[PDB]
C-alpha cells in the first residue's frame, strides 16, 4: 500500500498563498527524506524543496527559497508545501517524492505522488461549453467514421473526458488543451470507430471540470 | 540545469542513448546520477541510481554509466513504449544539493503513415453563441511534421486557427493533430464552403476534406 497522496492545489491568486499536502501511506514516513519536485506546463521536473526524515532538516531551491516553506507529520505521516506568496511562475503540477534510502541517500526518488495542480492566475474559474463533433458525411472513412465533443472555454485546468462511462477507450484521442488568446482554455476530444457502429452504438462524451463543477454528457451523432 | 539533448530517437530494436553532461562538481566528480522515465501525464519513475544501479523491477534493457563529466543512459532493444521524457538529476558539492537534467523526449522512428483526416462543422448548439468552431482532424499520421490551412470559399484563412498535437502513442507510435477554426457566426453564415487541407510526407498531394454550409 505504499504511497503518496496529494492535496491542495488550485487556482489561487497571484500575491496570494497556499497549503499542499502529501499524505504517505505504506511505510514508515519518518525513515526517509521526503521531496518537493514541480513541473510547470511543457517544462521540465524542477527540484523545488526537501526536508530530512526528522523534519530538523528541511531544505530549499534557490527560486523559491524566498516565499516557500517545507514541513512535515510522522504520526499523520504527512508533508507540506505551506506556499506562501504565490506568483504565477509557481504554476506546476507539484509532486512529492521518496528517497528510499534507509540509513544513506539514493539521491534518487521511487515513490511518487500522483501530481497536484497549483495554478497562480488572477482569472477566475469558468467551465466549458461542450458541444457534438458529429460524424459527418463529408468524410465518410470506407470502414471508420471519426466524432468528438469540442470543450470550450475554460479555467483553470485540467478538465477530463471520457467516452460512454469509460466503456470506450481505444481509438480516442483527447487533445492537449491550449490556451486561446481569450486567457481560456480549449481542446476537442475524438474517437475513431467503424463507420457500421454509427448505426448500433450510441457515443456520450462525458466532461468534468472540477474546478467549476461542470459535468456536461453530450451525445455526438449523425446530421 | 544539467545538460541533455532535446530529442533522441530510434527504431525498435535499436540501442539508443542519452547523454546528461554536468560538472567536476556533480556528474563529473560523484556517482550519484540518477534516471527518471516519465510518460506523458504520469508521476517520474526511477530507472538508475547511483549511476548504473536499477532499482527492483526496471527493466535490464536500461543501463546508466559515465565518462568524464558525462552519464549516459542506453536503453537496449527500443520499444515503442519506451517513448517518453527522461531526466537525469545529481548531487552537487556545490550549495546546490540536487538538481535534474534539462530533459530528453525519446521517439520511435516507424514506417510512414499519412493522416487520416475528418472536417466537422460547428453544431447548431454552439451557433446560438455567436460563435462558430469548424474543427480539422488529422488521425494517426508518421512522422511528426505536418501542415494544415484552413480555406472558407476558396480563400485562404490566417490568424484564426489554432493547433493542438497528442504525444507519441504508445502503441502505434503515431500522431494525431487538431486544428480548430474560429468564426463569428456571423462571418461563418456569410459563406458557404468550408475546407480543410492537409500536406503530410506519406500523402501523394494535398488532402482536402470540406462541408458546405447548409448541406446535408
Ligand atoms: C531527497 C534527496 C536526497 C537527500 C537530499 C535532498 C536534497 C537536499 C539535501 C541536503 C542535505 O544536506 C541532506 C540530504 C538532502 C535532504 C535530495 C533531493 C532528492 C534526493 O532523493
Amino acid at each position: 500500500q505504499v504511497q503518496l497522496v496529494e492535496s491542495g492545489g488550485g487556482l489561487v491568486q497571484p500575491g496570494g498563498s497556499l497549503r499542499l499536502s502529501c499524505a504517505a501511506s505504506g511505510f514508515t514516513f519518518s525513515s526517509y527524506a521526503m521531496s518537493w519536485v514541480r513541473q510547470a506546463p511543457g517544462k521540465g521536473l524542477e527540484w523545488v524543496s526537501a526536508i530530512s526524515g526528522s523534519g530538523g532538516s528541511t531544505y530549499y531551491a534557490d527560486s523559491v527559497k524566498g516565499r516557500f516553506t517545507i514541513s512535515r507529520d510522522n504520526s499523520k505521516n504527512t508533508l507540506y508545501l505551506q506556499m506562501n506568496s504565490l506568483r504565477a511562475e509557481d504554476t506546476a503540477v507539484y509532486y512529492c517524492a521518496r528517497d528510499p534510502g534507509l540509513w544513506d541517500y539514493y539521491y534518487g526518488m521511487d515513490v511518487w505522488g500522483q501530481g497536484t495542480l497549483v495554478t497562480v492566475s488572477s482569472a477566475s474559474t469558468k467551465g466549458p461549453s461542450v458541444f457534438p463533433l458529429a460524424p459527418s458525411s463529408k468524410s465518410t472513412s470506407g470502414g471508420t467514421a471519426a466524432l468528438g465533443c469540442l470543450v470550450k472555454d475554460y479555467f483553470p485546468e485540467p478538465v477530463t473526458v471520457s467516452w460512454n462511462s469509460g466503456a470506450l477507450t481505444s481509438s480516442v484521442h483527447t487533445f492537449p488543451a491550449v490556451l486561446q488568446s481569450s486567457g481560456l482554455y480549449s481542446l476537442s476530444s475524438v474517437v475513431t470507430v467503424p463507420s457500421s457502429s454509427l448505426g448500433t452504438q450510441t457515443y456520450i462524451c462525458n466532461v468534468n471540470h472540477k474546478p467549476s463543477n461542470t459535468k456536461v454528457d453530450k451525445k455526438a451523432e449523425p446530421k | 540545469a544539467l545538460t541533455q539533448p532535446a530529442s533522441v530517437s530510434g527504431s525498435p530494436g535499436q540501442s539508443i542513448t542519452i547523454s546528461c553532461t554536468g560538472t567536476s562538481s556533480d556528474v563529473g566528480g560523484y556517482n550519484y546520477v540518477s534516471w527518471y522515465q516519465q510518460h506523458p501525464g504520469k508521476a517520474p519513475k526511477l530507472m538508475i541510481y547511483g549511476v548504473t544501479n536499477r532499482p527492483s523491477g526496471v527493466s535490464n534493457r536500461f543501463s546508466g554509466s559515465k565518462s568524464g563529466n558525462t552519464a549516459s543512459l542506453t536503453i537496449s532493444g527500443l520499444q515503442a513504449g519506451d517513448e517518453a521524457d527522461y531526466y537525469c538529476s545529481s548531487y552537487t558539492s556545490t550549495r546546490t544539493p540536487y538538481v535534474f537534467g534539462t530533459g530528453t523526449k525519446v521517439e520511435i522512428k516507424r514506417t510512414v503513415a499519412a493522416p487520416s483526416v475528418f472536417i466537422f462543422p460547428p453544431s447548431d448548439e454552439q451557433l446560438k453563441s455567436g460563435t462558430a468552431s469548424v474543427v480539422c482532424l488529422l488521425n494517426n499520421f508518421y512522422p511528426r511534421e505536418a501542415k494544415v490551412q484552413w480555406k472558407v470559399d476558396n480563400a485562404l484563412q490566417s490568424g484564426n486557427s489554432q493547433e493542438s498535437v497528442t504525444e507519441q502513442d504508445s502503441k502505434d507510435s503515431t500522431y494525431s493533430l487538431s486544428s480548430t477554426l474560429t468564426l463569428s457566426k456571423a462571418d461563418y453564415e456569410k459563406h458557404k464552403v468550408y475546407a480543410c487541407e492537409v500536406t503530410h510526407q506519406g500523402l501523394s498531394s494535398p488532402v482536402t476534406k470540406s462541408f458546405n454550409r447548409g448541406e446535408c
